[PDB]
RNA sequence: UUUGCUCCACACAAUAUAGAUGGAUACGAAUAAGGCGUCCUUGUGGCGUCGCUGAACCAUAGCAGGCUAGCAACGGUGCACUUGGCGGAAAGGCCUUGGGUGCUUGCUGGCGAAUUGCAAUGUCAUUUUGCGUGGGGAUAAAUCAUUUGUAUACGACUUAGA
RNA sequence: CCCUGAAAAUGGAUGGCGCUCAAGCGUGUUACCUAUACUCUACCGUCAGGGUUGAUAUGAUGCCCUGACGAGUAGGCAGGCGUGGAGGUCAGUGACGAAGCCUAGACCGUAAGGUCGGGUCGAACGGCCUCUAGUGCAGAUCUUGGUGGUAGUAGCAAAUA
RNA sequence: GAACUGGCGAUGCGGGAUGAACCGAACGUAGAGUUAAGGUGCCGGAAUACACGCUCAUCAGACACCACAAAAGGUGUUAGU
């Protein structure tokens, strides 16, 4: 039978699995869309 | 059973001492063979007179061949058939070269359009239409115009092999 | 399949030999088997069948 | 050689092993007929082991024949062996398992003298 | 009869092509299918998209990563159709499936090899004119395939290069036909015509 | 000559079978270039060889042969039935066989 | 590491084959339309011709293919050399310049084959290797142990140490 | 015929893939596929009907001829296989190796089983005609004994060290 | 819960995917041929046979037992009175 009281789910199912990242340096998955008219430039930087 | 022939079936009641020479009733029956033709004869004689096969006899069964089996004819057919919810009378027109072929077309068409099985069809009448202006259905009328001619667009050619090397055409 | 009208493999229900192990009775049976095969007298067949019977089927005379 | 015989047909060369003798060690291969009420073997469902039947019986003209065409007669001594003296093309002598080696030598010599084939001439040979 | 048969999937109906290819592979013929994105399915696009969404909802409830997988590429949709027509769970089915390659577009080395058609699976020969049909590439893009544009660009490049090949081929075959015709009506030509050549 | 073939190519398709039971004593063979039972009537009685390779050399060769013959036609599409001295091993479903031209009635 | 590793050649041994037995022979698009050829006042142009299947085209003769001289002509086709290009979708292939050399059944010439005994796949392919021969090339790392805490139940992770 | 009427809970079922001048629906004509069914043949068994004795055959519940049959729980009957012991016989086997045991080695039988080879072993044991029974095991939460997986696992953490 | 018959129980085999009972057919061991019921795109043996029509569904339909559908409606389309 039904829950008898509605509640939102606990936690976000889009951040699964809650495993260890394969590297200590997180991967950059998407870069900004290229604007070929602009001067050449880095789209990201590294730091601590 | 649509390898149809036409038979004349003539039969009668069995002669008795008080009534010799009964009245020799005759029917025209479309059927695949003589056994079915005699069955249909007794079916209709039972349904219209008080004569069953046990009290009667088939005097003659003869196959009637089309007199001019190689000239295109317009045929008017009257049928009565049984639907799922009642009995109906129908008139149809078939353009074809012989009576048996018209009746074959009739059975196929009644099966296709009304789901009427052979069991469910009585062919009341098949008669050649003597002349035009008596044809009343447009699907027959449109083939009776002057200088008729039409193409057959989109020809599909049979291929004997699994793979073709040419990406075929439908010209005709 | 066959629609059997009678029981299959049915033994005739008659003794074809004496049940006894008397060798002399068996020699008598051999004699009358030969006699009933090689003569047409029904007497020999009757005697041969009578030689098969049990004690209760041969009451004293 | 032996008497000429028709070709030997066995009709079932495969041992009839008891059901689940490959499943449980406690069930021996010696054939037993399943008598359970639900047994698929007894009910002869497709894909199961076959059961021994009288239909598999050997042709009576080749039954008991060895592939050489001889019937086997077990012999324990020379006197047993001469019982096959006049029957060398239908019977072959087999020396019993419990005959000593020095007696097997004598049996083999007599069999070679009389023409009797011996099925196991190599048993207990000394070297 | 060829060691490898390369099938141009453009204009074929997916299920009839799948049935033909499955029987070929099961009978031991090697098949490479190119231009899977140009395959056809009978019925309107919205109808086939509804069918694929109904496919998409089927998944193992307690773990979706083990449920039925929903491949979006046109070549994998056709491969899915080929499964179900091959008993893929047997060793013989795995061998028949290993005899098969399916591609979007025509990659090398097949871009320089002859492509054939399967007339019993050709839409133009099979579907009644006026019946709606679906294009596999657009259906795949709608259900989440990512590479329709790059395939179209790269196929345009292959088509221009192929057109240059064909113009050269036309020149050579016209030369050969004219020189053959010049050498016709000679004694050998007369005798070969008498023999049927 | 670049060709030396004196046999017709064929494919071993399957055993004789119903939907769920096969019969390994009979093999179904598709002969290349044969499409009707009328055409397949030509090849009835022709010897068939399945040729295969082994690592171990047996009798002066490493390539072994299984002999059989065409018995009757099968279906409407030129497939024939064949029987072999020993049944074909069913891993050959899809393998090539050779239908020879002997015994010849032509 | 019983003088290691790797790559070309090479004869040997194994090997094990989802199945060689003349050739996978390349436009694109349309199908109620097209292909090819030709011509022009270059088009969504005129004219002609074709399809109705690859039943085609190429190839195809020679001890499983041995031994040889020419003739018109400078063809055809392999093998190494070589000139330049083109191809990145998985390019790993395609095209081309020039010479050398073998064969040529385009035609006319010259010898042989047998006895596998009346058939027996009658062995001609394609992989993966290991041992040798003779030429070329190169001359490391990882783990354990120790160490850190951006990590951690243990593994694992992240650092450092000639 | 199609559509509306036509709403249920894990994701899912014309069996599946898929199929649209069908690979759908109605109807017709053929060809083809395959059951332990039908036809013919062989072999096994069963039942039935028969032949076979004046020098001719293991001397007859033997040999042979002919025909037809063959599903089966509970159950009935028949013919056989195997075990302990008893009478008789083979003047049987055996320390030159009995019995037992092991043997993806061989042979016979439809089968119960029988026989042989090889290895191990050390003192008795078989074939045949009969007699006799405390005579055949997979189960009984069967009895007694022995041994697993679990598993190098749980646990060996109260009483300050 | 009764009647008659045929079955299952006690029974495998081919077909209905699957299933005690449905269809076909009942069974010694084999070979050859032919079929039953059911099928012949592929799974899967067997015509992507031939022929006449009907149907396009933004919940099509697809074989008896059997795994459901109604009253009521539609200038959808097809025949007809």
């Amino acid at each position: 039978s039904h829950r008898k009281y509605e509640a939102p789910r606990h936690g976000h199912l889009g951040f699964l699995p809650r495993k260890r990242a394969a590297s200590i340096r997180a991967r950059v998955k998407a870069f900004p869309k290229d604007d070929r008219s602009k001067p050449v430039a880095l789209t990201s930087f590294l730091g601590y | 059973m649509a390898h149809f022939k036409e038979y004349q079936v003539i039969g009668r009641r069995l002669p008795t001492e008080s009534v010799p020479e009964p009245k020799l009733f005759r029917m025209r029956i479309f059927a695949s063979n003589e056994v079915i033709a005699k069955s249909r004869y007794w079916y209709f004689l039972q349904k219209l007179h008080k004569v069953k096969k046990a009290s009667g006899e088939i005097v003659s069964i003869n196959q009637i061949n089309e007199a001019h089996p190689t000239k295109v004819k317009n045929f008017g057919v009257w049928v009565r058939y049984d639907s799922r919810s009642g009995t109906h009378n129908m008139y149809k027109e078939i353009r074809d070269v012989s009576r048996v072929a018209a009746v074959e077309t009739l059975y196929q068409d009644m099966a296709a359009r009304h789901r009427a099985r052979f069991r469910s069809i009585h062919i009341l009448k098949v008669a050649e239409i003597e002349k035009t202006a008596d044809v009343k259905r447009q699907y027959v009328k449109q083939f009776l115009t002057k200088d008729l001619k039409f193409p057959l667009p989109h020809r599909v050619q049979k291929s004997t092999k699994t793979f073709s090397y040419k990406r075929p055409s439908t010209f005709y | 399949g066959i629609d059997h009208t009678s029981k299959q493999h049915k033994r005739s229900g008659h003794r074809t030999a004496p049940k006894s192990d008397n060798v002399y009775l068996k020699l008598l049976v051999k004699l009358y088997t030969f006699l009933a095969r090689r003569t047409d007298a029904p007497f020999n067949k009757v005697v041969l069948k009578a030689l098969f019977l049990s004690k209760i089927n041969r009451p004293p005379v | 050689a032996s008497l000429p015989h028709p070709k030997i047909v066995k009709k079932h060369t495969k041992k009839f092993k008891r059901h689940h003798s490959d499943r449980y060690h406690r069930v021996a291969e010696n054939w037993r007929k399943q008598k359970g009420i639900d047994s698929v073997v007894r009910r002869r469902f497709r894909g199961n082991i076959s059961q021994p039947k009288i239909g598999y019986g050997s042709n009576k003209k080749t039954k008991f024949l060895s592939p050489s065409g001889h019937k086997t007669f077990l012999v324990a001594n020379v006197k047993d062996l001469e019982t096959l003296t006049m029957h060398t093309k239908t019977y072959a002598a087999e020396i019993a398992h419990n005959i000593s080696a020095k007696n097997r030598v004598v049996i083999l010599a007599r069999a070679k003298a009389l023409g009797i084939k011996v099925t196991n001439p190599k048993g207990r040979l000394a070297l | 009869v060829e060691p490898v048969v390369v099938i141009d999937g453009k204009g074929h109906l997916v299920g009839r092509l799948a049935s033909v290819v499955a029987k070929q592979l099961l009978n031991g013929q090697k098949i490479v299918v190119v231009r899977a994105e140009e395959l056809n399915i009978s019925g309107e696009f919205f109808r086939n998209k509804l069918k694929y969404h109904d496919f998409l909802r089927k998944a193992t409830a307690f773990n979706k990563t083990r449920g039925p997988f929903h491949f979006r590429a046109p070549s994998r949709i056709f491969y899915k159709a080929l499964r179900g027509m091959v008993s893929h769970k047997t060793a013989r089915g795995k061998a028949a499936l290993e005899r098969l390659k399916v591609f979007e577009g025509i990659p090398p080395p097949y871009d320089k090899k002859k492509r054939v058609v399967v007339p019993q699976a050709l839409r133009v020969l099979r579907l009644k004119p006026g019946r709606k049909y679906t294009t596999l590439g657009k259906l795949s893009t709608s259900v989440g395939w990512k590479y329709e544009d790059v395939v179209a660009k790269l196929e345009a490049k292959r088509k221009v290069s192929s057109a240059e090949y064909y113009a050269k081929k036309r020149a050579f075959t016209k030369k050969v036909a004219s020189a053959n015709a010049t050498a016709a009506e000679s004694d050998v030509a007369k005798q070969l015509a008498a023999l049927g050549y | 000559a670049e060709s030396h073939r004196l046999y017709v190519k064929g494919k071993h398709l399957s055993y004789q079978r119903s939907k769920r039971v096969n019969n390994p004593n009979v093999s179904l063979i598709k002969i290349e270039g044969v499409a009707t039972p009328q055409d397949a009537q030509f090849y009835l009685g022709k010897r068939i060889a399945y040729v295969y390779r082994a690592s171990k050399e047996v009798r002066g060769s490493k390539i072994r042969v299984m002999w059989g013959k065409v018995t009757r036609t099968h279906g409407n599409s030129g497939v024939v039935r064949a029987t072999f001295r020993n049944n074909l091993p069913a891993k050959t479903f899809g393998a090539s066989v050779r239908i020879f031209l002997y015994p010849s009635n032509i």
